[PDB]
DNA sequence: CGGGAAAATCTCTAGCA
DNA sequence: ACTGCTAGAGATTTTCCCG
DNA sequence: CGGGAAAATCTCTAGCA
DNA sequence: ACTGCTAGAGATTTTCCCG
């Protein structure tokens, strides 16, 4: 299991942590409170 | 290290400190003032330091709108080669954006296109249109223009020629065909020192060739490998190393321990 | 008669790109070509390379400089 | 280098272009040139009429690849901006048109000018008729005429195949703009060494063919001979 | 190649293609179709790829202001150590500015501000306050934040810690203060893994007794240096090399062809 | 003798050719019609 | 090294601290303090009143430092801001207040808390004292008081030097500050090896002091060995 | 007397930058100090540096560590 | 095998808004 | 389950040409 | 002299608005 | 005549520790 820190969208506060459901070269899809998101690379921190 | 810890979680608890600073002063493991940093969540407050890569298959467009003198420019893109189809447009609306994309579907073979999520771009007629012609749609994370970076660098590079030619039209789209026509076929670089234009017309080439050589290979050159497993499907011999596909899976392996049937 | 067809199809020239490094790597030989990969030869180097990261050429101006 | 004395045997035999010369034999094709030595950019433009709108095709002569849109006015104007379109997205040379009033404007003539298109004034019109006909046949899936124009150009292109290898529209003129590349690679190629004398053994002034890694290739009393790089001379004249 | 120049100096005149383009197409010499673009006004669309370097001598200070909530913070930064001070202001004039410049230079050495343009740093009462200080005033090239890099990127800093403990306070000055805190003395690392308060504390200092040790050693060390010339005054010898300063001028010249008086 | 051309203050247009007085690490000091300004060598062409 | 003799006799005869012996012998400091083993961060705050406002002054005691600014009102809310201030600009370990109102209130006691400063309730009426000598000097150049206060803590943290060396305060404060640095990293390393039990040529456990590049250092019965490396080995206990 | 003064000076390290390089180069030794200009040794290499280039610290942290 | 000059490659920036 | 890029300017290294 | 792990260094990004 | 920078995240290379 992974914790995932993301900006999601011109919102400049960070939100987290959410679970990762799949990670690619480039982008995350995650899951904060049943909200799925796909983010990317450069606007996640995965621990 | 019991107590040091305590007092630096008690610290970073006001401070926030980072791991060097907490090391350095309640000497701690660095692997430990990092479990400690690592754990907060105030601290979380930065991502990766790369990039994704576009993805540059023959059959993908990129097609964004841009604003110039008060007018709608949508400009397409072909990633693999740089070749671009813009057109002034009466209103950023999905019938036009639509018509525009029928068009060049037509004109060119169009398998995938890339946009961001303006209005535009996800009405129920772009996506009626993009049925008819055999067209995916992938859209781009919202909010993040660095997933069409191709097509936003297309704009840069055809406002920046438009304002070299400016002054030889009236109207404004006779300058974006102006621009449209010198940025295909008047400026040359990048891959193969083409111009847009020879570049595309060489990679749509490219495609068709090496998809009829291909067939043709394998409809002759049939055999099956063993190495180290299954009958893995033959894929290039030479060189004393051996391609194969082994259930959808693409490896190399070297001549020895590989036999040929 | 297949070795002519391998022959030709290894005068496509390949650039493509690694997942991490943003710079495009010079021209490599196309061995074979899928639909998903593309397994071409750099420097006596077997790389396969997934099909959205190559662009497949022939360059003409090199096919006729000789 | 070695199969030069083949290829004239076989261009002699055969009358063999120099396209089949370098693919079989392996030369450089500066060489076949020399052996073999020893319509692309060719559009039609008209207007045509239906459902009392104007549409305005154009078909690419060699390869039957169609580019049609409807236009609000059979003006100049109009006619000049389809025709930059056209010049920018695909290598335009001449266009042959009907000598109609639009086609004959001051504006079509200063859109040709800029763009570096030649203007001369039976294709074109079995294309309209194939165009009409397809676009008869999709005219219930859209409402208005141009996207029914633009459903049967792409039908045209890309949806029909014909002719002796199978291919549509589409791959027709990429192919043949990609042998048009081709051929005016080797003319600059061509152009480039045709200004240098070799001086070779010294013998009289040859007409240079290649520069390879290990040879170079000249032309003598309209007879090729190979030499070894270090044996002759290369200058500029 | 009289002919293939006009028909690429008519075509560019129309396209503005670029040398490779005119290269490719008329048959040119690489450096005559550079020269062809290098002389189209119309062309010269693009500066160097470079950066400048900031100035980071021990007594430069980098001030500007930034906004949070709706207040006005002033800050400075000591350049060469990392090391703020901040300060939420009522209003940003030069009244105001030149008070917090006041206090700085009480509390530290200041010899030189660089700020941008703003009304507030330009003020004539800003120049009086520098004058009684002995401040020297750099002002950047207008509109060129990069002039200020430090400054602005420990806004950056500076607003990230404000936002991990604003819970902590109530007002915004408090807050501000915490941060200052946590930064110069709570977050470590660059040169010397320091935190700025520790940094800035190892610059001055050493600032001071470097300049003592030299005026003693230049007390003392008294020769004059003929290489290869006058006589040259004498900096340091070691190592078989000997660096000179003639006539205001520093070079490195080896032991070889230079005899010590 | 130098030609500038120059980018000079949130003017998106280029300007120039105006003469080079005087070249630094990072920035120039340019007289374009008896105006003197100071450009950062990134908003800068010399010739 | 080779001077850890001649540093005990030096030390014996002349009973010198551990900075004179790893300067002039030319050892690593842990040595030296191992050897003569065998403040900085104290403030004063005191409100003074001047003209009808209040001044807030902070002492550094060791070398004279001054911070003054006026303040608005003598409340708990305006110290506990200024205090903030300091232990945000200087290192600030304790203060020494006079049990005044606002140094007493809650508020201040917070500060004191989430600063990690100490607070206990002379040379701050003197430094006061001086203080208005100055502002009574340079009043006369300023209009309002906050000014003229700035002003005169310029005039003496830079621009007043006294005392053995011809220093000023801030010259000071910035040489005591550097020394407290080099102790407290003095006393990081000496935590960090004192952990670590030495076995040399074996015999017994053996005080680490040191592990350079070519030698290891330690202590065992109250007396300093050299061994090289390879002849001894380090565990952590 | 001089010899002592000149090996207290050669302790302090510098860290500075080439005019077109934006990385802080590693500590090198100090062994000049001027008004305009501080002479260093990196790596058996005697360069000149701007003072405005260069940060001339003293770690008081490796000092105490040998 | 040696330099010199030209070609080729590499490094890095703004603007896309 | 997706993803920065492109073209020009200058600097630096390679290649080629005649010895 | 050999690996393994940890330290150190390097590479690269956003935000400064 | 002036000038992008800083700090964190992850990747990659060095160093050190015991053999
Ligand atoms: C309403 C639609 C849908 C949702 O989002 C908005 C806003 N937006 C913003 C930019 C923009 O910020 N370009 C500057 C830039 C910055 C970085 C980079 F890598 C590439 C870049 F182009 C666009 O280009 C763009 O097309 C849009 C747009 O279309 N929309
Ligand atoms: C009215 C004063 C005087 C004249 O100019 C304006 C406008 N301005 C604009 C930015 C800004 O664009 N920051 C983003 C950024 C971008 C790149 C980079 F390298 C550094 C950066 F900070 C400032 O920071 C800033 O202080 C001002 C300001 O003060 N003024
Ligand atoms: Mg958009
Ligand atoms: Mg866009
Ligand atoms: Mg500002
Ligand atoms: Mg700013
Ligand atoms: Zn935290
Ligand atoms: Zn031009």
């Amino acid at each position: 299991n992974f914790r995932v820190y993301y900006r999601d969208s011109r919102d400049p506060v960070w939100k987290g942590p959410a679970k990762l459901l799949w990670k690619g070269e480039g982008a995350v899809v995650i899951q904060d409170n049943s909200d799925i998101k796909v983010v990317p690379r450069r606007k996640a921190k995965i621990i | 290290f019991l107590d040091g810890i305590d007092k630096a979680q008690e610290e970073h608890e006001k401070y926030h400190s980072n791991w060097r600073a907490m090391a350095s002063d309640f000497n701690l493991p660095p692997v430990v003032a990092k479990e400690i940093v690592a754990s907060c969540d105030k601290c979380q407050l930065k991502g990766e330091a790369m990039h994704g890569q576009v993805d540059c298959s023959p059959g993908i467009w990129q097609l964004d709108c841009t604003h110039l003198e008060g007018k709608v420019i949508l400009v397409a893109v072909h990633v693999a080669s740089g070749y671009i189809e813009a057109e002034v447009i009466p209103a950023e609306t999905g019938q036009e954006t639509a018509y525009f994309l029928l068009k060049l579907a037509g004109r060119w073979p169009v398998k995938t296109v890339h946009t961001d999520n303006g209005s535009n771009f996800t009405s129920t007629t772009v996506k009626a249109a993009c049925w008819w012609a055999g067209i995916k749609q992938k859209f781009a994370i919202p909010y993040n223009p660095q997933s069409q970076g191709v097509i936003e660098s297309m704009n840069k590079e055809l406002k920046k020629i438009i304002g070299q030619v400016r002054d030889q039209a009236e109207h404004l789209k006779t300058a974006v065909q102006m621009a449209v026509f010198i940025h295909n076929f008047k400026r040359k670089g990048g891959i193969g020192g083409y111009s847009a234009g020879e570049r595309i017309v060489d990679i749509i080439a490219t495609d068709i060739q090496t998809k009829e050589l291909q067939k043709q290979i394998t409809k002759i050159q049939n055999f099956r490998v063993y190495y180290r497993k299954g009958p893995a499907k033959l894929l290039w011999k030479g060189e004393g190393a051996v391609v194969i596909q082994d259930n959808s899976d693409i490896k190399v392996v070297p001549r020895r321990k590989a036999k040929i049937i | 008669e297949l070795q002519k067809q391998i022959t030709k199809i290894q005068n496509f020239r390949v650039y493509y790109r690694d997942s991490r490094d943003p710079v495009w790597k010079g021209p490599a030989k196309l061995l074979w070509k899928g639909e998903g990969a593309v397994v071409i030869q750099d420097n006596s180097d077997i790389k396969v390379v997934p099909r959205r990261k190559a662009k497949i050429i022939r360059d003409y101006g090199k096919q006729m400089a000789g």
